[PDB]
Parts: C-alpha cells; sequence; structure tokens
C-alpha cells in the first residue's frame, strides 16, 4: 500500500474548512448557551456547545497526521465528551420532535431531559471506556484508539449498531413524520428544518455503513477504494459538525457574546 | 474648568429700575446657561435656564438673553422681592460653574456716616486684652474706609429695611501689655459722601 | 463515534 | 422648534427635518415627514428620489424600503402637505418641495443592541433612516458626496391604562411528602419605567420536609428578534438574593425590591437598548406591544420577573433530583411618554 | 411632588467627616441628576457634585475632587453625599438640588445637566477645631450711642436683648476660631438706665451687664 500523495493538502483544506466551522460554532453555541440561558432546546445547545469546543483538539490532531500528541487522558475527556454531546442532540432532536407532536408537562419535561442525558452518557461510556494512547512501535509516533477485550473486539458490531440504529433512522423517520404532518396541517422552515437534519447526516452514517461494509472484507482492497473513503469521511464529519452551527437557525442567531445644525423657524 | 466674567460685582436699583446683569463665558457656550436668585439663608431659586427659557412659575419679568458667548439677564421692572443675589450658571460643560453674584442693594440719598468711639472696658483690662471700638452707624453705601492710629475685623450689618443705610464696626484687639504702650488711640474714617476723612481719638 | 481522527485503519483490528 | 437640517456633503442638496424620534402607536406609526432644498446651479442630475430605508444590522439585512420622488413633482403622485413641510417651504422658497413618508404598521421598533466598550463599528439593531440622492434613474450610481443620509427612530412609549396586577401563584409537591408547597408572586403595578424600583411580594407556605437555603428574584429580559424565525432569548437586567431561608414546615411572606437600570447594565453588550442617533445614552429597550397576534418581523421586548426558591436536597432520591421551583409575572419596561 | 430632604449636618472639626442624606420623592433617583452644591458665609454658590443613577455617572467639581462620594441608593430613593476630611474652607450651608432627565421629547436628554429645577432647603455644615463655650459681655459708655460687646462665644447662635435704634452685626469668626459681635443704641444724651441681656443657648447660658 504507497501512501497517499495528496493527503497534506486535503488535510489542510479541511483544516481550513474546520476553522471557519469552528469559529462560526464557537461564536453561535456560546452565544445561544449565553443567552437563552425551550428547554429541550437549550440542552441540545448546550450539549452542541461542547463538541464546539472540543473541535480545536480534533483539527489539531489532524494537522499532525492524526497523531495526538495530547496526553491519554486529553482524548479520553475529549471523545467522551464528543460522544455524549453528540448523542444527546442526535436524541433530543427526536426528542423535540415528540414533543411538538404531543402539544398540537411541567413534570414531565426535567425527568425527560434527565433521562435523555441519562442515557446520552450511558450510551457513550464503553467507547471512551476501552480509549488508550499508544505509540507505535515501528512508526514511532503517538496515537489514540480504543482496545476492546482481545477474546470480544463483537464490541466493535454492537456499537457500530448502536451507532447507526439508535443514530439515523429513529429520529429520522420520526422527525420526517411529524414535520410532513405539521406542513399537512398548515412556515417554510419546516422544510429547511427537515432537509438539514437529512442532509447534514443523512452522509455520514451511509458513509459509515459503506465503513462497516468494509471492515467484514465485503469489497476487494484496493487504493482506490481507501482513497475514497478517506475522502468522504471527512468531508462528511465536517458536514456534520456544520449541524452545530445550523441548529439555532429554526431561531435568529443574536451575537450577544461580541454634519446636522440646529437652524430654526 | 471654565469661568463666567459675570457683572457688576454689585448694582443699587430702585423700584423699577431696568437692571441688568453680563455674564461672558469664558469660551463657547451653546445657551446652557441658568440664572438663581439666592436670598440670604435660603436656597437658590432657579429663574432662567438654556439661556432663553423662563422656568415655570417665574415672572416674565426676568429675561436671558444670548449674544454668542455673552449671557446677558435683565429685569426690565424691578419689583422688591428682586433684591437678592443672582449667578448666572453655565450647564453647558462640567464642572459646572456660577458667576460671582450680583446683588441689588437699594438706592437712597448719599448720607455720611455717624462715626462713634469706644474706649474698652475695664473688664477685659482685667480679663488681659483690649478691643478698641470704631462704629460707623446709619451710612450709606457701603463704600466706607476706616484707618488705626496710635490686625482690624469690620462687619457690615444687612441694609436696614425703613432707611437704607448700613453700620460698621471695626476692632482692633490688643494685648494689655503692648497696648498700654500706646497712649493716644484714634480712628480714621473716609466716605465718598464726606468732604473730608474724620478722626475720633481718645487716650488710654 | 469516535473522530476518524481517532479510528484506526489497518487491514487486522482483532 | 429647532429643524435639524443636513446639506449635502458638496453643499448642493439640503434636507430638512421636522424631528428624529416618531411614536409608534400601533394603531399608526407617525409619518416621517421633510423637505428639500436643491441648487440649481450644481442640480444637473436632472432627478432626485428621497428614500426612507428600514435596515436591520448584524451583513446589513434591510427590512423595509420607500422611496419617494424628490424632484420633479411625480405627475401621478399628488398628496396634501404636512404643515412643517408647508412652513419650512414657504421660509425657504421655490427651488423647494417636499417629501411624505407613511411607514407601514407591523414593523421593529428603533431597537439598538447596545455598542460594546472596546467597538467602533456601526451600531446593530433595526434603524430607520432618510437618505437623498440626485440621480437620472434609481439605477444610477449613487456618489457619497452626491447624496445625504440622517437617521432618524421609531419607539414606543408605555401602555398608559394600567392593566391587572401579575399575580403568579404555583404548587409544588414532592414524593417523599405529600404536603405541598405553595408559593405566590406578585407587583405593585402592571407597567414599570426604566429605573423604576420592581417590587416582588414573594410568599411562601413551605409544610414540605425539605429545607429552603436562598430566594431569587430577577427581572430577566426576554427580547425576540423575530425574523421568519422565531427566536426567543434571555438576558437578566436586575438580581437580588435574599438568603431569608424557610426550614421544613414555615410560612413566608417578604417583599423584595429590584429597579433595573443601565448603571449595572454596560460590559454586557447586545442588551435591547432604545434607538441611537449617534451614540447619545439611551435606556433599556422599551417592552414591545404586538398588535392584538403576528410575530412582526424584527425585534420585539418582553420582560418577567421570575421569583425563585432555592430548595434543599436529599432524602431517597439524595441530590439526585433537583427540587427547583420558580414562578414568573410578565410586566412591562417602557418609558413614561411625557406630556 | 419632588421634595428633597436634606440631612446630615452639624458641628465637625477639621478633618472629620459627615454624610448628607436628600431622600427623594415625587421622582425617581435613577431618572435624573442628583446635584450637591454649597454656599460658604457671605460667599455665591459653589457647585460641589452630580450623579446620575441610572446611568451611574458621577462629576465633581475642583473643590471636592475626592473628598466628597456622592452616591445613591434606589430602594430608599435617596442620594448619599458623603463628605470626608471636611476643611475650614467646606463650612458652608450645603443644598440639594436635581435635573429632571426627562427630554421634552422621547424619554431622556442624557446630555444636559442642566438647570437644577428642584433645590433642597440644605443645612448648615460647619469645620472648626472649637469646643463649645459661652460668651463674654463687655460694655461700652460715652445724641449719645452705647452698646454691649459679645466676644469669645461658639456655636452659633447669639440672642440679645435691651430692658429702637438697636443693631446687630453678624458674627466674625475671629483667628482664635470662636465668633464675635455686639449690639447698640443710641438715646439723647438728656436721658441718659440701660441693661442689655445676652443668652447662648447651645450652653444654656445667660448674662446681664449695665451701661452708663
Ligand atoms: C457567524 C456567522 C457565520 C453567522 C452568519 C449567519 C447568516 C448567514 C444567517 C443569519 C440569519 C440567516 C437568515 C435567517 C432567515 C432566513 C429566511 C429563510 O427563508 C431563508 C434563509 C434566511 C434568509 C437566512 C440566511 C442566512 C442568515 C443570513
Amino acid at each position: 500500500c504507497p501512501n497517499m500523495p495528496n493527503k497534506s493538502v486535503l488535510l489542510y483544506t479541511l483544516s481550513f474548512i474546520y476553522i471557519f466551522i469552528f469559529v462560526i460554532g464557537m461564536i453561535a453555541n456560546s452565544v445561544v448557551v449565553w443567552v437563552n440561558i425551550h428547554c429541550y432546546i437549550l440542552n441540545l445547545a448546550i450539549a452542541d456547545l461542547w463538541v464546539v469546543l472540543t473541535i480545536p483538539v480534533w483539527v489539531v490532531s489532524l494537522v499532525q497526521h492524526n497523531q495526538w500528541p495530547m496526553g491519554e487522558l486529553t482524548c479520553k475527556v475529549t471523545h467522551l465528551i464528543f460522544s455524549i454531546n453528540l448523542f444527546g442532540s442526535i436524541f433530543f432532536l427526536t426528542c423535540m420532535s415528540v414533543d411538538r407532536y404531543l402539544s398540537i408537562k411541567k413534570m414531565v419535561r426535567r425527568v425527560v431531559c434527565i433521562l435523555v442525558w441519562l442515557l446520552a452518557f450511558c450510551v457513550s461510556l464503553p467507547d471512551t471506556y476501552y480509549l488508550k494512547t499508544v505509540t507505535s512501535a515501528s512508526n514511532n509516533e503517538t496515537y489514540c484508539r480504543s482496545f476492546y477485550p482481545e477474546h470480544s473486539i463483537e464490541w466493535l458490531i454492537g456499537m457500530e449498531l448502536v451507532s447507526v440504529v439508535l443514530g439515523f433512522a429513529v429520529p429520522f423517520s420520526i422527525i420526517a413524520v411529524f414535520y410532513f404532518l405539521l406542513a399537512r396541517a398548515i412556515r417554510k422552515i419546516i422544510f429547511s428544518y427537515v432537509v438539514v437534519f437529512l442532509v447534514c447526516w443523512l452522509p455520514y452514517h451511509v458513509a459509515v455503513l459503506l465503513d462497516i461494509f468494509s471492515i467484514l472484507h465485503y469489497i476487494p482492497f484496493t487504493c482506490r477504494l481507501e482513497h475514497a473513503l478517506f475522502t468522504a469521511l471527512h468531508v462528511t464529519q465536517c458536514l456534520s459538525l456544520v449541524h452545530c452551527c445550523v441548529n439555532p437557525v429554526l431561531y435568529s442567531f443574536i451575537n450577544r457574546n461580541y454634519k446636522t445644525g440646529l437652524t430654526k423657524l | 474648568d471654565i469661568q463666567m466674567t459675570q457683572s457688576p460685582s454689585s448694582l443699587s436699583a430702585s423700584v423699577g429700575d431696568r437692571v441688568t446683569i453680563t455674564c461672558r463665558a469664558s469660551q463657547s457656550v451653546s445657551s446652557a446657561v441658568a440664572w438663581y436668585q439666592q436670598k440670604p439663608g435660603k436656597a437658590p431659586k432657579l429663574l432662567i435656564y438654556s439661556a432663553s427659557s423662563l422656568y415655570s412659575g417665574v415672572p416674565s419679568r426676568f429675561s436671558g438673553s444670548r449674544s454668542g458667548t455673552d449671557f446677558t439677564l435683565t429685569i426690565s421692572s424691578l419689583q422688591p422681592e428682586d433684591f437678592a443675589t443672582y449667578y448666572c450658571q453655565q450647564s453647558y460643560y462640567y464642572p459646572i460653574t456660577f458667576g460671582q453674584g450680583t446683588k441689588v442693594e437699594i438706592k437712597r440719598t448719599v448720607a455720611a456716616p455717624s462715626v462713634f468711639i469706644f474706649p474698652p472696658s475695664d473688664s477685659q483690662l482685667k480679663s488681659g486684652t483690649a478691643s478698641v471700638v470704631c462704629l460707623l452707624n446709619n451710612f450709606y453705601p457701603r463704600e466706607a474706609k476706616v484707618q488705626w492710629k496710635v490686625n482690624s475685623q469690620e462687619s457690615v450689618t444687612e441694609q436696614d429695611s425703613k432707611d437704607s443705610t448700613y453700620s460698621l464696626s471695626s476692632t482692633l484687639t490688643l494685648s494689655k501689655a503692648d497696648y498700654e504702650k500706646h497712649k493716644v488711640y484714634a480712628c480714621e474714617v473716609t466716605h465718598q459722601g464726606l468732604s473730608s476723612p474724620v478722626t475720633k481719638s481718645f487716650n488710654r | 463515534l469516535r473522530h476518524q481522527s481517532l479510528s484506526y485503519r489497518c487491514p487486522c483490528r482483532f | 422648534t429647532r429643524v435639524f437640517k443636513k446639506a449635502s456633503p458638496n453643499g448642493k442638496l439640503t434636507v430638512y427635518l421636522g424631528k428624529r424620534d416618531f411614536v409608534d402607536h400601533i394603531d399608526l406609526v407617525e409619518p416621517v415627514d421633510g423637505v428639500v432644498l436643491v441648487d440649481p446651479e450644481y442640480l444637473k442630475e436632472r432627478r432626485v428620489y428621497v428614500t426612507l430605508t428600514c435596515a436591520f444590522r448584524y451583513f446589513r439585512k434591510d427590512l423595509f424600503v420607500a422611496n419617494v420622488q424628490s424632484f420633479p413633482p411625480a405627475p401621478e403622485d399628488k398628496k396634501p402637505l404636512t404643515r412643517l413641510q408647508e412652513r419650512l417651504i414657504k421660509k425657504l422658497g421655490e427651488h423647494a418641495y417636499p417629501f411624505t413618508f407613511e411607514i407601514p404598521p407591523n414593523l421593529p421598533c428603533s431597537v439598538t443592541l447596545q455598542p460594546g466598550p472596546e467597538d467602533t463599528g456601526k451600531a446593530c439593531g433595526v434603524d430607520y433612516e432618510v437618505k437623498a440622492f440626485c440621480a437620472e434613474n434609481l439605477e444610477e450610481k449613487i456618489h457619497k458626496r452626491n447624496s445625504v443620509r440622517l437617521v432618524i427612530r421609531k419607539v414606543q412609549y408605555a401602555p398608559e391604562r394600567p392593566g391587572p396586577q401579575p399575580t403568579a401563584e404555583t404548587t409544588r409537591q414532592f414524593l417523599m411528602s405529600d404536603k405541598p408547597l405553595h408559593l405566590e408572586a406578585s407587583l405593585d403595578k402592571e407597567i414599570y419605567y426604566h429605573g423604576e424600583p420592581i417590587s416582588v411580594n414573594v410568599h411562601v407556605t413551605n409544610n414540605t420536609n425539605k429545607t429552603v437555603k436562598k430566594i431569587k428574584i430577577s427581572v430577566r429580559q426576554y427580547a425576540d428578534i423575530c425574523l421568519f424565525n422565531t427566536a426567543q432569548y434571555k438576558c437578566p437586567v436586575a438580581m437580588e438574593e435574599a438568603d431569608d431561608t424557610v426550614a421544613p414546615s414555615s410560612t413566608f411572606c417578604k417583599v423584595y425590591t429590584l429597579t433595573p437600570f443601565l448603571a449595572n447594565n454596560r460590559e454586557k453588550r447586545g442588551l435591547a437598548l432604545d434607538g441611537k442617533l449617534k451614540h447619545e445614552d439611551t435606556n433599556l429597550a422599551s417592552s414591545t406591544l404586538l398588535r392584538e397576534n403576528r410575530e412582526i418581523l424584527g425585534i420585539i421586548v418582553s420582560y418577567k420577573v421570575k421569583v425563585k426558591l432555592v430548595v434543599s436536597r436529599g432524602g431517597l432520591l439524595g441530590d439526585l433530583a433537583s427540587s427547583d421551583v420558580a414562578v414568573e409575572l410578565p410586566f412591562t419596561l417602557m418609558h413614561p411618554k411625557p406630556k | 411632588e419632588v421634595q428633597l430632604v436634606e440631612s446630615g449636618g452639624g458641628l465637625v472639626q477639621p478633618g472629620g467627616s459627615l454624610r448628607l442624606s436628600c431622600a427623594a420623592s415625587g421622582f425617581n433617583v435613577s431618572s435624573s441628576y442628583i446635584h450637591w452644591v454649597r454656599q460658604a458665609p457671605g460667599k455665591g454658590l459653589e457647585w460641589v457634585a452630580s450623579i446620575s443613577s441610572y446611568y451611574g455617572y458621577t462629576y465633581y467639581a475642583d473643590s471636592v475632587k475626592g473628598r466628597f462620594t456622592i452616591s445613591a441608593d434606589t430602594s430608599k430613593n435617596t442620594a448619599y453625599l458623603q463628605m470626608n476630611s471636611l476643611r475650614a474652607e467646606d463650612t458652608a450651608v450645603y443644598y440639594c438640588a436635581r435635573k429632571s432627565m426627562y427630554h421634552r421629547g422621547w424619554g431622556w436628554l442624557s446630555w444636559v445637566y442642566g438647570a437644577m429645577d428642584y433645590w433642597g432647603q440644605g443645612t448648615l455644615v460647619t469645620v472648626s477645631s472649637a469646643s463649645t463655650k459661652g460668651p463674654s459681655v463687655f460694655p461700652l459708655a460715652p445724641t449719645a450711642a452705647l452698646g454691649c460687646l459679645v466676644k469669645d462665644y461658639f456655636p452659633e447662635p447669639v440672642t440679645v436683648s435691651w430692658n429702637s435704634g438697636v443693631h446687630t452685626f453678624p458674627a466674625v469668626l475671629q483667628s482664635s476660631g470662636l465668633y464675635s459681635l455686639s449690639s447698640v443704641v443710641t438715646v439723647p444724651s438728656s436721658s441718659l438706665t440701660y441693661i442689655c441681656n445676652v443668652n447662648h443657648k447651645p450652653s444654656n447660658t445667660k448674662v446681664d451687664k449695665k451701661v452708663e
């Protein structure tokens, strides 16, 4: 397997894209957190703020050819926060869809959202549990990755199933159906919502799905396939993180955290 | 800082006399000058504001006018109640500043002061000092000078009601040991209404 | 949902 | 009556207004009317228009525009003149002509987001501006020196007739103790003024078994810049933390005071202040008064006093289950339209 | 109606401090400027301080640029002019005034600091390292004039009586620190008994003197 010729150029281009994304996010996420301090929307925004705050660490890691100079605790905390917040946002999208459907509760909201965060942290805990940093014996470079039990490295399949089965379809179906019903009842932003939530996240999961199919040796091994998958994955991830910024587009984004002579008659 | 060149320092006017008080702002004011009337003891009662606005309830006789940086307050028909000081006050800038005040006394015929000389009583000498007193009484206007011949404090009373006259008392305090050295003590008073100075003298 | 930077790409993972 | 005048940058066109702030009575927004004097010697563009533009700045997305044919008198346009404009024309002569606008109702009020201390950019928030420009056609480029701009404000004054006293009452039970915790808050009147004291009559009946550690009173400012998107954002403008405590099984009543004023509301940029002309100091955005009940494009302002009861935790659920209790009451923070 | 009540004035030695309180009623301290203006004995006005509560701004005169600490409380709707290190010159009859920040147009003309429409009564404030003392009375004998001299008294005021042509001279602060004054009367020499009675309340003292 030769080395990728234009890996550095693509990484730098997507790093500039990540810089734009991180600036815009930090802005519009710290802004939302400060300013709204709906309840579910508030929880979602608080969640997304952490992902955005962690974006710079991921950008730095990408800049060094996916080498993690920071310590093991840094990678653990960053990955745990990223996973927790991403899952929390994904789930609260469906939760808000359901709440909007029901409305057209005070004792409900608080317990419901605490339970949503409970699920968010629980589902994401196993990933961080086995995360560790190791230095390549030959490449002599540091990296951060998960180390599942040797006899059941089953764990990968289960985690992927949880990521995809729980991730995309479960929200998407309810969200699309409920917003179609809302459109039938009725404004235009409604359509935007649907498309956004699809286009933002529909790609990566599909790409993720393809990754699974490649891990199970269901496709012939070729360098061009690997290059295409690598190019698509990071672009899809950038489009996903763009969700952190476009979420506060259902509502305006206010950046609150930033000669005349007097003659007479 | 800014200064107002209010003038005259003091003018005497009769009932119905047209009084005029200038007030030359040392800088470019923008019609933000206010004028008061501080009767003795009481508090400044605002009269005019913005150099052209008559405050509510104030008599219409008061008139403020601007001539660039020369604000003039005019009392067309003076009345008895308007015998008090007046202070033009610029509010255009900070710190606020007032004029020098311009008392409006009463005008009458010029009458020379009556002079009295009071040798100190023996009581103070027993105490250990002496206070030679020269008194000017029933005189007008306040202009009157007094000198001592062989540390003097003067006090001019407020204008009397019946006659627009005044009284002044100059008392010079001396120690008995040093006081006794001089034998002849006298005070000489000169008033604009007096043809020549008048001197009253006495001996210890 | 480990970011692709943390994701390890090699023929074998187990 | 000082008529704010402004000649064109090269002294060729002069726009004279009558005022700079316009009262939004909800039912009718007073008209922006003025006059324009043109110098024939320097006047050869052959046509001039005066345009009133309402813009939201954040990226200067406009929200409204309306133009008047300043010169020559449009043959189709024939409307009665206003007192200000006709008197000013009589003052000047026959080489000047009027322009009278009519703002459409249900538009954003002159709300400015507070400028940053360490910033010099143009103020955000909606704003109205009259721009007069000579041009044969609107497509013709508008040179800066051959055009003038003059800012104005559309703003609202406090409602006249007082409304009902906002009294908010609430109850909170718990699994451990079936006894209810009753809470009540009120306010002395229905509409407050900027920098006026606000009385919060926090009454409690805490028959429960937990402990009350503190009490919080706030005047949270709810500003919603409702574009086609329906937003709503929060910014506290006053707060009192009274350490008054009601231990288990205690009945309470106390009046607290809170005066929202700009003195301590400077470091926090972006707070909805009133419309500014250049930079003069202004007060907290007067509460918006939406008609009836469309969500008007632009900024809307509201205020809610949010009484709170910091209740202790513990027991079967320990500190896991938060026992926070609160009650909010909407009021109005506008300016006393002077006599 | 608008009313400012001034309080907190009295004898204080040089280097001491007082705290004038200007309780505001009929208007909110937040929506106006509150000024303090001191007029010294036998002198004109002298602006001292000014404050805007809503915007929390303060302006001070040159003579008190640091020694006075004006502030306000909206809860009690009052202004508080602290006066630290009151020096001898500070002896004056202080006044509390204000300017309604309400423009005749829309809300506030925040850039006028205009004429101080409403003035509080204003209380005396004294600065003198002199302990309370009663007066001393001395006679003065020769139309013939006569009088009685009341010297070395403190603090203000002092009362005098006889048993027409009776005049009193405003007390003049002696270099020592106490005050002094006198009264006189003129009577024809043909009729030349007249008793001068001097009283002082701050010390609850009285004296009678005979002149002839
Ligand atoms: C920090 C920076 C990057 C943020 C910039 C955000 C900009 C691009 C946002 C803020 C408000 C947004 C607008 C809000 C509402 C609408 C109406 C909708 O029917 C079409 C999109 C449109 C017109 C949006 C376009 C994008 C927009 C202008």
